């Protein structure tokens, strides 16, 4: 049976959750202190193992890692979606209002 | 079968013109 | 394509001087009326 | 339907505190608005960012919060990005670059107070319509 | 050996096979030929090649 | 899947006598790349129809 | 020296740059610095594709085809580390760069293949012991083709993978499992190969040029058919620099 | 499909867009070579030609 | 006299069964080569990438259309205003990719026409006439123009200048409405009531002149036989017709001047047809309808909806929907 | 593409019976004395 | 039965076009100065 990739991921913890490894950049305006600074570093630096490797991220500020601990439970990890991550569509997928 | 019957009345019409400009019925006075 | 381009422009330079040297070819005299 | 003095109370500090403005503020803040930032914030939206839009809930999750007049005129001399990191008046119409976004130069700040009040008055009547973009209108 | 020689070796490509009504390709009765399916040797249980 | 497998009438006179290539690029005898000049099949089409 | 108005409308923007017959250089590799290609350029001068015969047992040949697309197909502006490794290899890590073209070419009767010409996320490397990189240094390295359309690509019936319809709309009681295949995008992500054959190097400049051939999928149209193989053959250059 | 439950969305899915038209039916698309894009009835035809 | 000298006379020819002419010179060539480019487009040409995102569309018989969805499809979005002849193209597969049929015609048709429309200024100075039937014939003159040259200049792309071909010419209006709200605009409003109006006076001027035709012939004959092609006298009664009209109305709204009749015949059409044409060419420069989306307001501020915004609504969804793959950022511009 | 197979016989029919009434009805009118 | 799906054009070609040559014919005939 043939699937789309994309209708599937919907069912998994993308969504329900920002996914470090696939949302693209503008999911993280939902939540205070996380753009555009930090979701920058976010997407330049995935993908990531778990959650928690978020905090690994070098040059961070101290506030920088308060705000991510603070935010860890809005996030998720799922395997990399190729369909979400070409075309450079995580910093522009086409959506706008 | 199609493009070709699509064809074949244009082609007719285009016959129609000749026909009705260089044998027409031509116009007399009175 | 270098034949084709010099041809067209021949054939255009062709009909462009017909038009002018035919409108200049006592154009005004050639009515029914005053000439 | 009327534009009552509780639809023109909005808040005026982070603390809680907030402030009734008149009928006369309300018609200068859509004339100011109009006149200083529609042409990228027509409807409560932002025609080169559309990410970021004008919305009160926005606003409050916005760094500093910027769902009230002392955060909205702060944003007008000194504009940052969403997360409060950089400052953006070098791009942003603000008072400090009045020199590079001329339609800042005669800004008083009674006028920065009459469209800070437009922008937190204006989704109290359109609700959803502002900051909706084409989907709503 | 040639698939092109196998083909001509095959009667839905004889001329004298056909139908006056049966109208169109030769492909249309037969079908579009794709590959030779090889050269088919029959044998009996003895082993004897049988044609 | 020759032309005479394909019910083609005309397409054989016209090879008969050397015109084997299509304006397309192909020839019958199944090269690519090919020029045939305006003497294509096609070319032979429209210069019976003029 | 040219500017862009000397260039405009030339075709020479898609040209690649070429190094003069002197240059049959030889540029050292210190294996104690660090090194990046600051620009890789690739101009395609051939597109093969592999015909798709009706049986096995004939190896099917690529074959020549038209351009349609203009001169539009170069790679250009490509960058990325270029390591040296512990026996002295070299391998080139793309980084970013105009990594990609689409192009469309045309079968001998007509049949348009178009495909994501390109060296995304390319990995190349050369034989051990490159103390310097000559005439004689190849680069042989894989890269990543994705699909030609990405996820919000909409067919013309409005179907798509991440945007679009999911059915055929428009035969609203037509069973769904003969069309799966139309209706369910997919998006590719294949494997292509490259070599590049360096026949020019400028030992004073850092710049090397040769001919590269490269093999990968054409276009797969949301996975609606089968790719077909495509070779690709041209021009390169490159400029490596101490970084 | 009296008793029967359908998890995969697909499925579910496939079955809400039939949901759209009312109940849902079992059809021989088959001896008809039928297309799936719906006709009038005798009322509709007869209704047409008569106004 | 000498070759040329004959040749002008032919040419100039009152004689001739189709007037040639000095416009005719050009017309002659120009009109046979866009008709022969188009009628072979439109039986066999491939598809076209209209939009230059390398998406062709089929607007040819051979490959799938019929005579309402076929089309010759225009140049695409990549060449934008550039001219793209023959010569200019590597082959002539990729001519045909990148719709070079549309330009070769539509530049063909449009000097053909303009010379058609000289050639009757000609003949009508040939024959002794007035000269103003080509004055007529400029308003759907004009009205090409806008919609092969004009709105593509503006655009900047003869992408989104008119498909040559029906369904095209839908594709072609809703867009437009999308983009320049053409309903709502006074110049295709004129343009409405110069071809509404020109229907209704053709059909009221028929049926008027019909009316009053004086008796010729028996119940037996048709009544056209009770005219001779050439014959001085008119062949119905104007003050029956005159009679008849003025009652219908009133008296002074009924012309009995059948000069004046029949110049407001020409110049009412011919007027809304100008304004039509000026209509699509100053939409070209993105002057457009009248917008009184959201003009109605409340009270409170609420919205409230004028048959305008309902407009706007459908405008929207044509706008959202059209060249579904072409845009990457949030304003359509062109 | 998959047409209405009646379409072919639709069409021929359209044009030729009423093309052919017209075309007996003109050349029974040519023939008719001069 | 699955025929030959020209068959029936064929065949109302087959009638129609020569029976409209007799019925031209006969029709200008009758009209002819008798
Ligand atoms: C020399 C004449 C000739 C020949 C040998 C062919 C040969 C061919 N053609 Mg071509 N063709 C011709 C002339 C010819 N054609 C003409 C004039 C046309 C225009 C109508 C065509 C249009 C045409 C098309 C559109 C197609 C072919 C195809 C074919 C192939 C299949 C033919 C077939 O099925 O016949 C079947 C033949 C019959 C069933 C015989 C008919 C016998 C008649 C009806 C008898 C009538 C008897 C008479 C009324 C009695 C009167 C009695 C009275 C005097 C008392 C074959 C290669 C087919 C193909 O495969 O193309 C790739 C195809 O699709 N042809
Ligand atoms: C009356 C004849 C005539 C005219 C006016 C044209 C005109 C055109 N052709 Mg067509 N053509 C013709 C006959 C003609 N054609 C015939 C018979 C053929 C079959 C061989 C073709 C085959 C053809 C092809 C295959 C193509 C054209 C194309 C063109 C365009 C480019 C022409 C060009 O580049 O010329 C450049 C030449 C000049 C500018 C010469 C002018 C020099 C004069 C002497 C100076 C004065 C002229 C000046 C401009 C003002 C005019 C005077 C006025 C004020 C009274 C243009 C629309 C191309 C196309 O349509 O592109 C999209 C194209 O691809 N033509
Ligand atoms: C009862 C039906 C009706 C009426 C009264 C109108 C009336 C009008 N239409 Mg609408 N229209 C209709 C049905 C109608 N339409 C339908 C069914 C459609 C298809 C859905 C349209 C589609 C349509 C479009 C697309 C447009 C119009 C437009 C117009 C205007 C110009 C029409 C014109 O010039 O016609 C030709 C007729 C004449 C030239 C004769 C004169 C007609 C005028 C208007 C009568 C004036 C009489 C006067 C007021 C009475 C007092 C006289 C007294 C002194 C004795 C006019 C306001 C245009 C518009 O909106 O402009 C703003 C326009 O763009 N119509
Ligand atoms: C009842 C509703 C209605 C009505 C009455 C009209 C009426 C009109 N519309 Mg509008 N329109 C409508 C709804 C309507 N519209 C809607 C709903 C939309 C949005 C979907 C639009 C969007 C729209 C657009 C976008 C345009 C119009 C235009 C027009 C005009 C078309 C006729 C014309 O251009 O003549 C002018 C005459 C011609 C164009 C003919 C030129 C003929 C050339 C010179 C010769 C051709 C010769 C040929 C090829 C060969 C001949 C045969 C051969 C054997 C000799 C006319 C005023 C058009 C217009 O205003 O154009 C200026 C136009 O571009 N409409
Ligand atoms: C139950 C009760 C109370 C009963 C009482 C009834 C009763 C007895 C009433 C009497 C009282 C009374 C009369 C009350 C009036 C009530 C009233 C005001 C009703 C409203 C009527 C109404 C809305 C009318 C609509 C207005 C109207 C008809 C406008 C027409 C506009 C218009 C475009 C006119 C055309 C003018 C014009 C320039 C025309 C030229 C175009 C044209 C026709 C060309 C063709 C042409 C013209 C020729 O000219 C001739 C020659 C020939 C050859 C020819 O081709
Ligand atoms: C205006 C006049 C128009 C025609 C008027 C009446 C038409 C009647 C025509 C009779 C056609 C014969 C029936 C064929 C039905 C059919 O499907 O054919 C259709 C065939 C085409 O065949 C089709 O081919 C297709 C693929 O292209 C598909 O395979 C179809 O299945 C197949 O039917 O048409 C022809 O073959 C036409 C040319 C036939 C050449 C005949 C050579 C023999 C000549 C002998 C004549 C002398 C005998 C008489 C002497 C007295
Ligand atoms: C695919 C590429 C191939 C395409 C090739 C096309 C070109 C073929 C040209 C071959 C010459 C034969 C043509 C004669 C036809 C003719 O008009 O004769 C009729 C008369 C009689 O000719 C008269 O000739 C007379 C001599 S005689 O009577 O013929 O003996 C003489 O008395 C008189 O002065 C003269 O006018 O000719 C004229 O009226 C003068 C010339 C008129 C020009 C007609 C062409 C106009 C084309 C319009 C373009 C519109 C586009 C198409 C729309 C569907
Ligand atoms: C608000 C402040 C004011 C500012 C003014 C604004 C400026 C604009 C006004 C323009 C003035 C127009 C005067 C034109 C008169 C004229 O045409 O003379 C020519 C004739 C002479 O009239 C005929 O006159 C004849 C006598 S004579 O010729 O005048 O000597 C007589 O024989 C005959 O019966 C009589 O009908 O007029 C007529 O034939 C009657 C019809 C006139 C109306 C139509 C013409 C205009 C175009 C049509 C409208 C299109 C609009 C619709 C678009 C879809
Ligand atoms: C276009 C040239 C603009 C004009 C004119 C004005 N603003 Fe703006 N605004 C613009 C952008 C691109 C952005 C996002 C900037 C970023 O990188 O973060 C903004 C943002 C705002 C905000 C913050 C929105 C939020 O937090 O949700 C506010 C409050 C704001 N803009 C207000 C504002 C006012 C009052 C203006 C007139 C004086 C004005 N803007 C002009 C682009 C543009
Ligand atoms: C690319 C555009 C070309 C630019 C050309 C510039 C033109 C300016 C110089 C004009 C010189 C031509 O001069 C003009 O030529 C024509 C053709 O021979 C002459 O000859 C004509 O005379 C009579 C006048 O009734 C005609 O009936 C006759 O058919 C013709 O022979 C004109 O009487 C003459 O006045
Ligand atoms: C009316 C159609 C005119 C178009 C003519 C195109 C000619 S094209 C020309 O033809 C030569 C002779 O056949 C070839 O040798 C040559 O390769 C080819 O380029
Ligand atoms: C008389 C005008 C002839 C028009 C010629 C049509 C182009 S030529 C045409 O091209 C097709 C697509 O490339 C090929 O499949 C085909 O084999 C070839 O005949
Ligand atoms: C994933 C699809 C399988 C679930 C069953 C689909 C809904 S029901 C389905 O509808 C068809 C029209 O689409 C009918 O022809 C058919 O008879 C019927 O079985
Ligand atoms: O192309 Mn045809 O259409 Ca005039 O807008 Mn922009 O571009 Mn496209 O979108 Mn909308
Ligand atoms: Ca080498
Ligand atoms: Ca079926
Ligand atoms: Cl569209
Ligand atoms: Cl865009």
């Amino acid at each position: 049976e043939l699937v789309n990739v994309v209708d599937e991921k919907l069912g998994t913890a993308y969504g329900e959750k920002i996914d470090l490894n696939n949302t693209n950049i503008a999911a993280f305006i939902q939540y205070r202190g996380l753009y555009p600074t930090l979701a920058k570093l976010i997407v330049k630096n995935a993908p990531y193992e778990s959650v928690e490797d978020v905090l690994n991220i070098p040059g961070l500020t101290e506030r920088q890692k308060q705000i991510l601990r603070e935010n860890l439970e809005h996030f998720t990890v799922t395997e990399v979606e190729t369909a979400l991550v070409e075309g450079g569509d995580r910093y522009n997928n086409g959506l706008y209002k | 079968m199609e493009t070709i019957t699509y064809v074949f009345i244009f082609a007719c019409i285009i016959a129609l013109f000749f026909f009705a400009i260089f044998f027409r019925e031509p116009p007399r006075i009175t | 394509m270098e034949t084709l381009k010099i041809t067209v422009y021949i054939v255009v330079t062709f009909f462009v001087l017909l038009f002018v040297f035919g409108f200049l070819s006592g154009d005004p005299a050639r009515n029914p009326k005053r000439k | 339907a009327e534009l009552t003095p509780e639809v023109l109370t909005v808040p005026l500090n982070s603390e809680g505190k907030t402030i009734t403005l008149t009928e006369k503020q309300y018609l200068e803040g859509k004339r100011l608005f109009q006149y200083a930032c529609a042409s990228c914030h027509v409807g409560g939206i932002t025609k080169t960012n559309p990410s970021l839009d004008l919305r009160t809930e926005t606003l409050a999750l916005a760094t500093p919060p910027r769902d009230n007049i002392e955060g909205l005129v702060d944003y007008m001399k000194n504009p940052t990005t969403y997360d409060g990191e950089q400052e953006i008046a070098e791009v942003h119409p603000s008072l400090r670059s009045a020199d590079i976004f001329p339609k800042m130069r005669n800004l008083t700040e009674k006028d920065l107070v009459a469209i800070a009040g437009h922008i937190l008055v204006e989704p109290k009547i359109l609700g959803d319509k502002w900051g909706g973009g084409k989907v709503y209108y | 050996i040639p698939e092109k020689l196998a083909f001509y070796d095959y009667i839905g490509n004889n001329p004298a096979k056909g139908g006056l009504f049966r109208t169109g390709p030769m492909n249309k009765g037969d079908g579009i030929a794709q590959a030779w399916k090889g050269h088919a040797v029959f044998r009996n249980k003895e082993g004897e090649e049988l044609f | 899947n020759p032309m005479w497998r394909q019910g083609m009438f005309v397409l054989p006179f016209m090879a008969r006598l050397g015109v084997t290539g299509s304006w397309s690029g192909w020839s019958i005898t199944g090269e690519t790349g090919i020029d045939p000049g305006f003497w294509s099949f096609e070319g032979v089409a429209l210069a019976h129809i003029v | 020296t040219l500017t862009y108005d000397d260039i405009v409308g030339t075709g020479l923007a898609n040209k690649c740059p070429t190094l003069d017959d002197t240059a049959r250089g030889a540029y050292p590799i210190d294996s104690s610095q660090t090194y990046r290609i600051a620009r890789l350029c690739l101009q395609p001068t051939t597109f093969l594709v592999k015909e798709e015969p009706k049986n096995k047992r004939q190896e099917a040949e690529f074959v020549p085809t038209k351009l349609v697309t203009r001169e539009t197909t170069s790679l250009d502006q490509i960058q990325g580390e270029l390591k040296v490794n512990s026996d002295g290899s070299l391998t080139f890590v793309e980084e970013d760069g105009i990594d990609f073209q689409p192009v469309t070419v045309q079968m001998a009767g007509g049949e348009r293949i178009p495909l994501l010409f390109t060296v995304k996320n390319l990995v190349a490397s050369t034989q051990p012991n490159v103390t310097s990189i000559t005439t004689s240094t190849d680069f042989k390295g894989e890269f990543n083709v994705p699909s030609y359309r990405t996820a919000n690509f909409l067919d013309p019936k409005g179907r798509g993978l991440a945007s679009g319809y999911d059915s055929a709309i428009a035969l609203p009681q037509a069973k769904e499992e003969e069309l799966a295949r139309a209706n369910v995008k997919r998006f590719s992500l294949t494997k292509g190969q490259i070599s590049l054959n360096v026949a020019k190097v400028d030992g004073r400049t850092g710049e090397i040029a040769g001919t590269f051939e490269s093999e990968q999928l054409s276009d797969d149209d949301m996975g609606a058919h089968e790719p077909h193989e495509v070779k690709i053959q041209g021009v390169f250059y490159a400029s490596i620099e101490p970084a | 499909l009296n008793g029967q439950t359908f998890t995969d969305p697909p499925t579910v899915k496939s079955y809400a867009r039939k949901a759209i038209f009312g109940e849902i039916f079992e059809f021989d698309t088959e001896t008809l070579n039928s297309d799936g894009i719906f006709r009038t009835s005798p009322r509709g035809w007869f209704t047409f030609a008569h106004a | 006299a000498n070759l040329w000298e004959r040749f002008c006379n032919w040419v100039t020819s009152t004689d001739n069964r189709l007037y040639v002419g000095w416009f005719g010179v050009i017309m002659i060539p120009t009109l046979l080569a866009a008709t022969i480019c188009f009628v072979i487009a439109f039986i066999a040409a491939p598809p076209v990438d209209i939009d230059g995102i390398r998406e062709p569309v089929s607007g040819s018989l051979l490959y799938g259309n019929n005579i309402i969805t076929g089309a010759v499809v225009p140049s695409s979005n990549a060449i934008g205003l550039h001219f793209y002849p023959i010569w200019e193209a590597a082959s002539l597969d990729e001519w045909l990719y990148n719709g070079g049929p549309y330009q070769l015609i539509i530049f063909h048709f449009l000097l053909g026409a303009s010379c058609y429309m000289g050639r009757q200024w000609e003949l009508s100075y040939r024959l002794g006439m007035r000269p103003w039937i080509c004055v007529a014939y400029s308003a759907p003159l004009a009205s090409a123009f806008a919609v092969f040259l004009i709105y593509p200049i503006g655009q900047g792309s003869f992408s989104d200048g008119m498909p040559l071909g029906i369904s095209g010419t839908f594709n072609f209006m809703i867009v437009f409405q999308a983009e320049h709200n053409i309903l709502m605009h006074p110049f295709h409003q004129l343009g409405v009531a110069g071809v509404f109006g020109g229907a209704l006076f053709c059909a009221m001027h028929g049926s008027l002149v019909t009316s009053s035709l004086i008796r010729e012939t028996t119940e037996t004959e048709s009544a056209n036989y009770g005219y001779k092609f050439g014959q001085e006298e008119e062949t119905y009664n104007i003050v029956a017709a005159h009679g008849y009209f003025g009652r219908l109305i009133f008296q002074y709204a009924s012309f009995n001047n059948s000069r004046s009749l029949h110049f407001f015949l020409a110049a009412w059409p011919v007027v809304g047809v100008w304004f039509a044409a000026l209509g699509i060419s100053t939409m070209a420069f993105n002057l457009n309808g009248f917008n009184f989306n959201h003009s109605v307001i409340d009270a409170k501020g609420n919205v409230i909806n004028t048959w305008a915004d309902i407009i706007n609504r459908a405008n929207l969804g044509m706008e959202v929907m059209h060249e579904r793959n072409a845009h990457n950022f949030p304003l359509d511009l062109a | 593409m998959e047409v209405n197979q009646l379409g072919l016989i639709a069409t021929a029919l359209f044009v030729l019976v009423p093309s052919v009434f017209l075309i007996i009805l003109y050349v029974q009118t040519e023939s008719q004395q001069k």
